[PDB]
């Protein structure tokens, strides 16, 4: 019925697994700033929402490969979460 | 409680290879990183490398020579740093610290004094140091232990198993033909001795020897 | 890699005064700096995390400040337990790097040494060797000289001295002098004397013992 | 253009000792620095790529480190075959630039 | 109009704790921030902290010691800074300024002179200073008031309630065994005196005393 | 935290001459600098906001300029009422910081 929660679960899984694997892939490259889990979790949100401020980004092969998975899986899931919120909002747009 | 446990000391022959351990207690998280810090005597802290026991992933300091290999055993919660082809420059104290993946080192280990020398282990000889028959006593008395002839560093001298710690001095050791020697001291109120016992607890982790010696009054 | 410069390296201060340690970074690290304390024969202990956030179990006189490249660790009022080494460590870029370290020293009041000479133990004599021990404890400042007198004659061969760092209980200093002689040579003398010459007294403090 | 400064220009050292060459950049280049070796009447030979990554066919005593503006090439223990000129070269911004060079003496 | 009102002065015993106020008039917005600036005598401006009365949120200067606690009362539009455990180093002038959340301080307060001392309050004694019987008069006359024996700073001396301000000097106070003393001066055209009144208005906010003294001619 | 350096600390000048105060920042703050004036026994008064924007109630001889790290407050022609202390204050990063102050003498 409300599979929007299932897409929300998949989004949180991508945000958590992405931030965990990013720190795992970035530690080892001199100059890398995506090397601590707390700020790496907000980087996953920056990538999945496509906002991308640029304060945090990968600079390694794997780290950028992890970002690709966060892009493909996160933007799709976040697009499904924000689409359900759009449908619900219209459902009251006529109950004026 | 002691969250990270390390062996006391390791004696390594020139050209050999030692394997240090760091057993962790407390909360174990999948995001925990174990670090290793080398401190040469008289110098500061020097980062060696890191390892995450969850994934088996390990990193090393490119700035210096990479003589180390980091490993872990998730079943026993013990990290292992294997130093190979050791020289005189590698003689230092090696700590292990736990990082929650957030930047800082919350808890440290006691450190392992690694000594690289061709010499042999020697247990220490503890001798009491009681005042003489004609020493005028003040409101306080001064007496100690004498740890002489051991190798290698260090020795841990406590007084009444830590019950007495105020007014306790342990002087740095001196080297004398491949043997060390130091002394310790106590300052107690004069009435409290010898009515109450006073004993030094000398431990030499390199030889795995622990002895007690009571400081009784000289006749 | 990020270079952490701690200038100066030794910070001498009278008790009760406010003290500030300096840590400069080779490039802007935001606020990802952390402070550690290490006493003699001890392991580092976290004092402040993220420039200013305090740690559970640290006196309130420890505070931190700074951002970008310049950071500061302040002690509101110093006491003898604060005598140690202090390191800064950054976590903004890989790899983590430590600072060069800064040592804290206290200008306490002058103190005359407490001299105490100990005869060789009977357990040591049974082995066939001997050694007299003399303790110069709780003196300030650190400058001190010791002299051994075998039967009034000045003797120097076989003497070994050992100085401690500034004590963390009373900000004083201490040293030990050990004259090592064979039981065979130790029996060939009667009186032994420890002469401690400190700046707190014109006449040297003497502690002697007869065999 | 990025200026690569190699100070000092001559590095004299006893045999068996550890040696470190210095290369400073006029601006942060990350880790896009590369080291080359050139003996007398010879052509440059790649030693280390990307600050620290080793090349196939280089003795293990050659190592590299650094990021941002300061970089280092280290020889763990020097022998007579290491006597040559050493250059650093950046690939972070256009155009590629070489360092001034440092000569090793024993 | 005076948009920010602060008490004149506060005398604090060593080790006590004072509570300063800053009552705001004018436009009150939900995005307004109230700041506090400390100025030690002879030094410059030093930022203490900020507070937004809308949410109750408050911040402090990590660079110095945090001896302050910022509070607000949205009903009365008054901000409160509570300084605790005051020392001799805390004796300074404390301003409050209003920021519209856009970076700068549009309006400032008059400041509160906080004095930390074990002494006691002393009202000032005002004495007229009229010229002598044999002083040759120029086109202008010089006369003033003498504020002697008060504690602590400051005193506010005005002449004809601000009507006269050109040619008015108030010399800094001097300390003389836990008592202050200063003087003020006026320079008016000679024909305008004593045909027109001349009076100094001395105010000592620490004792809440305000007195006037006319400068009549000496016989 | 951003350090604001005002050099020099005392500015002596003949009347009628043009005067310029200097404020240097430890890092680029854009244009988020503000100038204040404080006379003897007085409270600070805003002179210029955002480097150059003038305030309602300030003589036209007060002007400001600068961006990045170097900023300037200029008085076109000085008179006796301009004798006071002048402070700069930044609002680019937290926390707000003041300058060391510069005194004007005639
Ligand atoms: C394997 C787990 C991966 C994720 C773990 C996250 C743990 C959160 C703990 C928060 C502690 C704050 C750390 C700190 O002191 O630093 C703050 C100041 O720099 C920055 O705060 C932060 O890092 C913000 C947290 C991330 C934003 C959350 C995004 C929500 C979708
Ligand atoms: C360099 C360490 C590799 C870590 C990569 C984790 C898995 C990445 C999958 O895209
Ligand atoms: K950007």
């Amino acid at each position: 019925w409300r599979c929007a929660g299932a897409a929300t679960v998949l989004l949180v899984i991508v945000l958590l697994a992405g931030s965990y694997l990013a720190v795992l892939a970035e530690r080892g490259a001199p100059g890398a700033q995506l090397i601590t889990y707390p700020r790496a979790l907000f980087w996953s949100v920056e990538t999945a929402t496509t906002v991308g401020y640029g304060d945090l980004y990968p600079v390694t092969l794997w780290g950028r490969l992890v970002a690709v998975v966060v892009m493909v899986a996160g933007i799709t899931s976040f697009g499904l979460v924000t689409a359900a919120l759009a449908t619900w909002f219209v459902g009251q747009c006529q109950q004026q | 409680q002691v969250q990270l446990q390390q062996p006391g000391a390791e004696l390594v022959k020139p050209g050999a290879s030692v394997k240090l351990s760091c057993k962790a207690s407390g909360y174990t998280f999948t995001s925990d990183w174990i670090h290793w810090v080398k401190q040469r005597p008289g110098h500061g802290l020097e980062w060696i490398g890191e390892i995450i026991p969850s994934y088996g992933r390990a990193n090393y300091n490119e700035k210096i020579q990479k003589k180390a290999t980091l490993t872990a055993d998730k079943s026993s919660s013990t990290a292992f740093m294997q130093l190979s082809s050791l020289t005189s420059e590698d003689s230092a104290v090696y700590y292990c610290a736990r990082e929650r993946g957030d930047g800082y080192f919350a808890v440290w280990g006691a450190g392992t004094t690694v000594t690289v020398s061709s010499a042999k282990t020697t247990p220490p000889s503890v001798y009491p140091l009681a005042p003489g028959s004609a020493a005028q006593t003040n409101s306080m008395v001064t007496l100690g232990c004498l740890v002489k002839g051991y190798f290698p560093e260090p020795v841990t001298v406590t007084w009444n198993s830590g019950s007495l710690s105020s007014g306790v001095h342990t002087f740095p050791a001196v080297l004398q033909s491949d043997l060390y020697t130091l002394s310790s001291s106590v300052t107690v109120p004069s009435s409290s001795w010898p009515s109450e016992t006073v004993t030094c607890n000398v431990a030499h982790p390199a030889s795995s020897t622990k002895v007690d010696k009571k400081i009784v009054p000289r006749d | 890699d990020i270079l952490l410069t701690q200038s100066p390296a030794i910070l001498s201060v009278s008790p009760g005064e406010r003290v500030s340690f300096s840590c400069r970074a080779s490039q802007s690290i935001g606020t990802d700096i952390h402070w550690y304390q290490q006493r003699t024969n001890g392991s580092p202990r976290l004092l402040i995390k993220y420039a200013s956030e305090s740690i559970s179990g640290i006196p309130s006189r420890f505070s931190g400040s700074g951002s970008g490249t310049d950071f500061t660790l302040s002690i509101n009022s110093v006491e003898s337990e604060d005598i140690a080494n202090y390191y800064c460590q950054q976590s903004n870029r890989w790899p983590f790097t430590f600072g060069s370290g800064t040592k804290l020293e206290i200008k306490r009041a002058d103190a005359a040494p407490t001299v105490s000479i100990f005869p060789p133990s009977s357990e040591q004599l049974t082995s066939g060797g001997a050694s007299v021990v003399c303790f110069l404890n709780n003196f300030y400042p650190k400058d001190i000289n010791v002299k051994w007198k075998i039967d009034g004659s000045e003797r120097q061969n076989g003497v070994l001295n050992s100085w401690t760092d500034q004590d963390s209980k009373d900000s004083t200093y201490s040293m030990s002098s050990t004259l090592t002689l064979t039981k065979d040579e130790y029996e060939r003398h009667n009186s032994y004397t420890c002469e401690a010459t400190h700046k707190t007294s014109t006449s040297p403090i003497v502690k002697s013992f007869n065999r």
